[PDB]
């Protein structure tokens, strides 16, 4: 009972690349059918961490539920949530990954944020997020109002502090900036905490899953 | 609705402070960046920098960094632009503009300048009040145009504006053009008035220009002869 | 001269279509804000069936369909430069809506007056009148050499008969005035150029 990915990569599918939402949703599958060289993946360029490990974790699943870990319109009262890009276009229209939110400043401010989530799903929860590395200082100031930014992510099984490095990368899909993608599996009962003062590409949707 | 109202015209001596204010209304003052842009006489627009009323953060153009200071007062919804050490260079009209045009993408994340103030005219000169010198612009074979001839008067080195010109006490209005003033690098104003007359009237008809400069309480009547 | 490039002037008869181009780095991938400025007034943001916008590579284009009198103005393009965090304006386009017949300027240059010279000063006065459309460039010369100091010029304004006039001044010392064979005021209007000369005789 295989999961057909079509023109998408696991990266495209799991992040919610706009071209990848046309695929039929599944709650279980024995293996993953995926084109050798898939067209749509990370529509916004960046490094996807532990990618091979993640494909293996997702290889076979007995239960799969997408849920809104951090509701878009509720979680972020003092930040702007509408961020979109032509690099992630859908129907000729600038857009973004279904499963992440591009947070930016609001009314001249990007207030320190702290958002936590407790896994009460009784199944492992796959959580994904990103860290944005602007191509220059102008974009850094315009988006986040802060030049010295950090993103911090913590649970019982994950602990990292990220800092953007602002500089040009080779132009890919019309971007010289980058987004690095990260993920963790959260134990039942464990809590994960995100803190940032800029540059967080927040989780919007997460995945409760079983593998056997 | 949404509008920005700036303070009135200013005359300052160089080295003094020039402070221009901008009051916003019709919307929540703390929402948007407020920019300042200036326009020198006869030229285009140059960005000076912005201030965000909510955070108080500022950014100045390289050219103005260290010369200009922007501030805000949320209690009265007013932003200020200040030139601490003013120069003759600084003579211009200054605008404030609200950046309310929201960007549609993070690819180009710049709020556009959607509502401008009316502008404030700032004049910087070291001059005190001075009455004009009036000199004749005499007709000759070089200002004639076969049947018509041009003559005028130069109203030189006065301060401040304005000055009015008439010809033959107002009797002569046909063919008269009085030009606006230039501000000279001296810090004094000059203008000209010119009349086109029949060239047969030269050395027959008398032509007198009358110049009034109320700020110095001066009137000059100057005979213009060939 | 400017970071953004615009054509200096566009003239168009009413009903026709006017096109204004703006050239700049990565312009095609940005929002180019256009500003309309009428005489004596502050700029307003051009917002939008008549007025339409269109980018491409390093070119953004403002198109005004079926031009009306209220469209006549100076237009400035503007973008934000990401790298240096700096707002940049084009040099501007004077858009004239042709509502009267065209006219090359008449030029009248007066030498320093005898009374001024005796007061130990010297001003050459160049009067430019009866022209349309309302833009000219003025240049001065001392014996065929360009002079770019001591010059002040007015921006053109309307005459009683609705045409444009402007003036330009060249300030000298009596010594400078007597030192040259001649001085010239040179006026350019629509390709055509008119030069007037005075000499200390
Ligand atoms: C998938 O991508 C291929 C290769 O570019 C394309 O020809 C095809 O039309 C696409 N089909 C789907 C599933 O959208
Ligand atoms: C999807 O793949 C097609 C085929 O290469 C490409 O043209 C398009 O830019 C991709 N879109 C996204 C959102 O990845």
């Amino acid at each position: 009972a295989p999961l057909q990915l079509g023109n998408c990569s696991v990266a495209g599918w799991i992040l919610g690349n706009p071209e990848c939402e046309l695929l039929i949703s599944r709650e279980s599958w024995s293996y993953i059918v995926e084109k050798p060289n898939p067209e749509n993946g990370t529509c916004y360029p960046g490094h996807f961490a532990d990618y091979e490990e993640l494909r293996e974790q997702l290889s076979s699943v007995s239960s799969f539920e997408r849920f809104e870990i951090f509701p878009k319109e509720s979680s972020w009262p003092n930040h702007t949530t509408t961020g979109v890009s032509a690099s992630c276009s859908h129907n000729g229209e600038s857009s973004f990954y279904k499963n992440l939110l591009w947070l930016t400043g609001k009314n001249g401010l990007y207030p320190n944020l702290s958002k936590s989530y407790a896994n009460n799903k009784e199944k492992e929860v796959l959580v994904l997020w990103g860290v944005h590395h602007p191509p220059n200082i102008g974009d850094q100031r315009a988006l986040y109002h802060t030049e010295n930014a950090y993103v911090s992510v913590v649970s019982s099984h994950y602990s990292r502090k990220f800092t953007p490095e602002i500089a040009k990368r080779p132009k890919v899909r019309d971007q010289e900036g980058r987004i690095n993608y990260y993920w963790t599996l959260l134990e039942p009962g464990d809590t994960i905490i995100f803190e940032a003062n800029g540059n967080l590409i927040a989780p919007r949707y997460a995945f409760a899953l079983s593998r056997g | 609705q949404v509008q920005l109202v700036q303070s009135g015209a200013e005359v300052r001596k160089p080295g003094a402070s020039v402070k221009v204010s901008c009051k916003a209304s019709g919307y929540t003052f703390t929402d948007n960046y407020i920019h300042w842009v200036r326009q020198a006489p006869g030229q285009g627009l140059e960005w000076m920098g912005w201030i965000h009323p909510n955070s108080g953060a500022t950014k100045y153009a390289q050219k103005f960094e260290g010369w200009v200071t922007m501030t805000r007062d949320t209690s009265i919804s007013t932003v200020y632009m200040e030139l601490s050490r003013s120069r003759s260079d600084d003579t211009a009209v200054y605008y404030c503009a609200r950046a309310g045009l929201e960007p549609r993408s993070v690819d180009y994340y710049f709020y556009g300048l959607d509502v401008w103030g009316q502008g404030t005219a700032v004049t910087v000169s070291s001059a005190s009040t001075k009455g004009p010198s009036v000199f004749p612009l005499a007709p000759s074979s070089k200002s004639t145009s076969g049947g018509t001839a041009a003559l005028g008067c130069l109203v030189k080195d006065y301060f401040p504006e304005p000055v009015t010109v008439s010809w033959n006490s107002g009797a002569l209005t046909s063919g008269v053009h009085t030009f606006p003033a230039v501000l000279q690098s001296s810090g004094l104003y000059s203008l000209s008035s010119v009349v086109t007359v029949p060239s047969s009237s030269l050395g027959t008809q008398t032509y007198i220009c009358n110049v009034n400069h109320k700020p110095s309480n001066t009137k000059v009547d100057k005979r213009v002869e060939p | 001269q400017s970071a953004l490039t615009q054509p200096p002037s566009v003239s168009v008869a009413p009903g026709q279509t006017a096109t204004i181009t703006c050239g700049g780095n990565n312009i095609g991938r940005k929002r180019v804000d256009w500003f309309q400025q009428k005489p004596g007034q502050a700029p307003v943001l051009v917002v939008y069936e008549r007025f339409s916008d269109s980018n491409s590579g390093t070119t953004a284009t403002l198109t005004i369909s079926r031009v009306e009198a209220g469209d006549e103005a100076d237009y400035y393009c503007q973008v934000w430069d990401s790298d240096s965090d700096h707002v940049v304006f084009g040099g501007g386009t004077k858009l004239t809506v042709l509502g009267q017949p065209k006219a090359a300027p008449s030029v009248t240059l007066f030498p320093p007056s005898s009374e001024e010279l005796q007061a130990n000063k010297a001003t050459l006065v160049c009067l430019i009148s009866d022209f349309y459309p309302g833009a000219v460039t003025v240049a001065w010369k001392a014996d065929s050499s360009p002079v770019k100091a001591g010059v002040e010029t007015t921006t053109p304004s309307k005459q009683s008969n609705n045409k444009y006039a402007a003036s330009s001044y060249l300030s000298l010392t009596p010594e400078q005035w007597k030192s040259h064979r001649s001085y010239s005021c040179q006026v350019t209007h629509e390709g055509s150029t008119v030069e007037k000369t005075v000499a200390p005789t």
